[PDB]
């Protein structure tokens, strides 16, 4: 009943995470959702971060 | 914007890049559809920056 969502700069990723949290919005049930990343990783030394 | 489908659609099956010199369209914005593509002029979505 609880999960977090983590996704890379491919568009079908944001496309997915809005679909998944418009659906997951509009629940009778209950839900706990943490955060969300979008982190890039084309960057250069960009991994530490 | 019939003339920038068929050359990217052609040289993305070798994933070579492809520059854009005069092209403006707004459909060629998400890297998803358009693999290699660079341009030269700015898109319509920074007249909404504008």
């Amino acid at each position: 009943y609880i999960f977090s969502i983590v996704t890379t700069y491919f568009p079908g990723y944001q496309d997915f995470v809005n679909k998944i949290r418009s659906t997951i919005e509009n629940s009778f049930v209950g839900w706990e959702l943490e955060e969300v990343l979008l982190l890039d990783m084309s960057l250069d030394d960009g991994d530490s971060k | 914007h019939f003339t920038p489908t068929p050359v990217s659609y052609t040289a993305g099956f070798y994933r070579i890049p492809v520059l854009g010199l005069t092209t403006r369209m707004s459909i060629y914005s998400d890297k998803s559809i358009h693999l290699s593509f660079l341009r030269t002029v700015p898109p319509y979505s920074h007249q909404s920056s504008v």
